[PDB]
């Protein structure tokens, strides 16, 4: 007999929601993986990607 | 040395008696409604019931 502060199992999520920026551009993977010329190691190339 | 006059004084005595009846749910504090973290937590056993 008495009162009990029971653990909280009553509610469980059901579905998922996915939200991302609305960009349709394909990334330039080719320009770095498929490149005519790679930089030498001492002068290694650093390409910003965006 | 004998008293001939007196006085009636009033003093204040303050005593704490109780505290805030805190309670804690482990699952929210530790994991935050994440089932996988709770599942890993179950390996620890009866810490939280204790
Ligand atoms: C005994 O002491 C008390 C104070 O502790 C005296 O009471 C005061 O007496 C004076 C003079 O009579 C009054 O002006 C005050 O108003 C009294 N106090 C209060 C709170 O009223 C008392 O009179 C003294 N008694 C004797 C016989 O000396
Ligand atoms: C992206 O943004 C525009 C304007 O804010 C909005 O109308 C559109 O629904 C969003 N999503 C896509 C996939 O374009
Ligand atoms: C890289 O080149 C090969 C052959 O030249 C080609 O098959 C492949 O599609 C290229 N990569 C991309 C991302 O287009």
């Amino acid at each position: 007999k008495g009162i009990y502060q029971t653990s909280n199992f009553r509610v469980q999520p059901t579905e998922s929601i996915v939200r991302f920026p609305n960009i349709t551009n394909l990334c330039p993977f080719g320009e770095v993986f498929n490149a005519t010329r790679f930089a030498s190691v001492y002068a290694w190339n650093r390409k910003r990607i965006s | 040395a004998i008293p001939t006059n007196f006085t009636i004084s009033v003093t204040t005595e303050i005593l704490p008696v109780s505290m805030t009846k805190t309670s804690v749910d482990c699952t929210m504090y530790i994991c935050g409604d994440s089932t996988e973290c709770s599942n890993l937590l179950l390996q620890y056993g009866s810490f939280c019931t204790q």
